[PDB]
């Protein structure tokens, strides 16, 4: 009721600070990406379009700032009530589609490292068109409504009944197309990334154990340090053979263990000098069959060193963390619209926490630039 | 000298129960762990080689898994014929063979 | 089918000698390693020694190294083991087992076929 | 889902425009009536709910009376002196003003 006025008077100032922070940071991001990076990779095109969508949304943000400040007294008219809400919904849809495409591109780049810039631009245009199409409900049904006989006007959503089933659809098309289907694609594209990293790390971790113990054999001539070092090498050779990133990889390690078994043979008798001679041959086998598969493991793990992967992970994680309040509360509204819940408290919590969730959901719009300078060590110099 | 330790000294269970035996190795032996079953007065019989692969002619009750250095043997249904001493084994190298201590399911 | 049969067991005073022989059938010693696993009465299985006929290799347990002499004969498809300077601990049931060579799967199968077992008393 | 009702009548007569609504669109939503005169836009005629006092248009306050019913989940509009330019089509709207404002309209009923 009127008690909510005290908290809600601070909503417009949060909108204003978000607007200024975003309109500065995302503009800087645009100029940085276009100039110091020159859009030389596919990951740059998607991020630049994310920044452009942020610009487009933040341009129409201050209308809602005064709309909440004036306590729902939208004066800008119908031609802006039908475009500001459209801009908000389009921002949501375009941002989530761009994030899904970014995650798919990261998976393809670090799991399948095999002109795509033009393909990126085409996909970007398709994403913008699809987001504009999904913003059609705000294009059509959003309309200025005169409250009572007074002169108060609100950018109300006109559920014209007896010709529309949408009330169920709109609350669900957001929760499905804007958060659910994108989540499955992104989670799948990042679980597959983890599997490819785990296989690459296992080969690198086990081959390290071969390297350190190989150094131990040369430096020690105790006739038992060779046994201890060789035993840990054979166990590492077997483990690395199972870290599949086909016959060449298996045949490459079958000979490798055979040399360790040969070296372990004379370590038993006491021929220390002959022990490291057989262990020295391990380098020859490595350079032939294993080094080819050893560079890919480091190359794949080197993609985590890229600042792009750090930035995209931060952007994707925050977007779905900040949208989990509103998307959950949106589903609650959908259930309450069909009569599933008939609780005053449920209706009250949905109708009073939703103002905060919208601010929370679009809070990420002014935090995308802050993820560039925080994790983009290169971006700091710009 | 990889020491191999078996946790359940003498597992007690009834018919139809699902029993497990846990093996822990001193060093890392990769997946080179085998499980045996010595009925009394008879030679041991191999059940699971490579710590996860069932042997030929062995009922599918026995299933083995490896979690780093932790090797476990699982019997889905404890038939009355599966009452014998189960022995761990690690076979990283020919001269580095060390068995467990024995878990007799009673 | 592939089977392994032992022999040479008996009763002897400590410090005696026995000729524990591990005969093989079905397979050949030239493509398998014939180990020796023993267990004291009521105790767990303990490794003793092994022969690599193809590679001519041999090894022994730490409590057994320098005590027993092992050998193989591929002509008769049988293994051998010599007992020297027996002790009270040496008494056990000696199982001869077979184990494949590293290149391929037969290595991963561990001791897949064990011998019938022979009893040695001191 | 917003229903409607009513019909035509001779000048000076009276009739009860009815409009039933679902449990959601009645309990928490300000249920009201808007008249859309031919060649004109919709204008406020009445309202009975929404946690606020009932409101009539200044041109209809004399002979209009909107009523409700807690049992059958309906709202009735009781016109008394139907003359002048009251000939129009009446929409039964149920608007709830929040951070996602909604206006549930309904099928119009021509009245003459
Ligand atoms: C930071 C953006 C604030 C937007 C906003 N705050 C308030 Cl308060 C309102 C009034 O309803 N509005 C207008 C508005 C609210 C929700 C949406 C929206 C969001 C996601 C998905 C769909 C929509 C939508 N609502 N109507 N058409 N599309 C659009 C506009």
């Amino acid at each position: 009721a009127g008690r909510h006025n005290y908290i809600f008077v601070m909503i417009p100032t949060l909108y204003s600070i978000i607007f200024v922070v975003g309109i500065f940071g995302n503009s800087l991001v645009v100029i940085v990406i276009y100039f110091y990076m020159k859009l030389k990779t596919v990951a740059s095109v998607f991020l630049l379009n994310l920044a452009l969508a942020d610009l487009c949304f933040l341009l129409t943000l201050p209308l809602w700032a005064v709309y909440t400040a004036m306590e729902y007294r939208w004066p800008f008219g119908n031609y802006l009530c039908k475009i500001a809400s459209a801009s908000v919904s389009f921002n949501l849809y375009a941002s989530v589609f761009l994030l899904t495409c970014l995650s798919i591109d990261r998976y393809l780049a670090i799991v399948h490292p095999m002109r795509t810039m033009l393909v990126a631009k085409v996909t970007c245009i398709i994403i913008w068109l699809l987001a504009g199409l999904a913003s059609l409900p705000a294009i059509i049904h959003r309309n200025v409504f005169f409250i009572e006989n007074t002169n108060i006007t609100v950018c109300a959503f006109h559920y014209e009944s007896q010709n529309s089933t949408l009330p169920i659809g709109l609350g669900l098309t957001k929760n499905i197309l804007g958060f659910l289907f994108p989540f499955l694609i992104i989670l799948t594209s990042y679980t597959l990334i983890w599997k490819a990293l785990k296989k690459a790390y296992d080969l690198e971790d086990n081959w390290e154990t071969l390297n350190d113990n190989l150094k131990v054999i040369e430096k020690a001539d105790n006739a038992a340090q060779v046994k201890d070092a060789l035993t840990k090498m054979r166990a590492a050779a077997l483990d690395a053979q199972k870290a599949t990133p086909m016959k060449d990889f298996r045949h490459g390690f079958d000979i490798l263990v055979g040399q360790i078994d040969d070296a372990l043979k004379l370590a038993n008798e006491g021929k220390v000098k002959e022990a490291q001679a057989a262990a020295e041959q391990l380098k020859t086998t490595r350079n032939a069959y294993i080094q080819k598969y050893l560079e890919r493991a480091r190359s794949t793990l080197d993609k985590l060193n890229d600042d792009i992967f750090k930035i995209i992970m931060a952007i994707v994680l925050f977007f779905f963390f900040s949208w989990i309040p509103h998307q959950i509360f949106t589903f609650l509204d959908v259930l309450i619209q069909l009569g599933i819940i008939r609780d005053c408290r449920i209706a009250d919590i949905v109708d009073t926490a939703m103002p905060i969730t919208i601010c929370i959901a679009y809070f990420n719009n002014c935090l995308n630039p802050l993820f560039y300078g925080f994790l983009g060590k290169k971006f700091k110099r710009y | 000298d990889i020491q191999m330790t078996q946790s359940p000294s003498s597992l007690s269970a009834s018919v139809g129960d699902r029993v497990t035996i846990t093996c822990r190795a001193s060093q890392s032996v990769s997946s080179a762990v085998a499980w045996y079953q010595q009925k009394p007065g008879k030679a041991p019989k191999l059940l699971i080689y490579s710590a996860s692969s069932l042997y030929s002619g062995v009922p599918s009750r026995f299933s083995g898994s490896r979690s780093g250095t932790d090797f476990t043997l699982t019997i889905s249904s404890l038939q009355p014929e599966d009452f014998a001493t189960y022995y761990c084994q690690q076979y990283l190298y020919y001269s580095l063979v060390t068995f467990g201590q024995g878990t007799k399911v009673e | 089918e592939v089977q392994l049969v032992e022999s040479g067991g008996g009763l002897v005073q400590p410090g005696g000698s026995l000729r524990l022989s591990c005969a093989a059938s079905g397979f050949n010693v030239v493509d398998f390693s014939l180990h020796w696993v023993r267990q004291a009465p009521g105790k767990g299985l303990e490794w003793v020694a092994y022969i690599s006929s193809s590679s001519g290799s041999t090894s022994y347990a730490d409590s057994v190294k320098g005590r027993f002499t092992i050998s193989a004969d591929t002509s008769k498809n049988t293994a051998y083991l010599q007992m020297n300077s027996l002790r009270a601990e040496d008494t056990a049931v000696y199982y001869c087992a077979r184990w494949g060579y590293w290149p391929g799967e037969p290595w991963w199968k561990a001791f897949d076929y064990w011998g019938q077992g022979t009893l040695v008393t001191v | 889902l917003v229903e409607s009702g009513g019909g035509l009548v001779q000048p000076g007569g009276s009739l009860r425009l009815s409009c039933a609504a679902s449990g959601y669109i009645y309990s928490r939503y300000r249920m009201g009536w808007y008249r859309q005169a031919p060649g004109k836009g919709r204008e406020f005629v009445a309202a009975i709910s929404g946690g606020s006092s009932t409101n009539y248009a200044d041109s209809v306050k004399g002979r209009f009376t909107i009523s409700r019913d807690n049992s059958k989940n309906t709202v009735y509009l009781q016109m008394n002196s139907l003359r002048a330019e009251d000939t129009a089509v009446y929409y039964c709207a149920a608007y709830k003003i929040d951070s996602n404002p909604r206006v549930y309209w309904g099928q119009g009923t021509q009245v003459t």
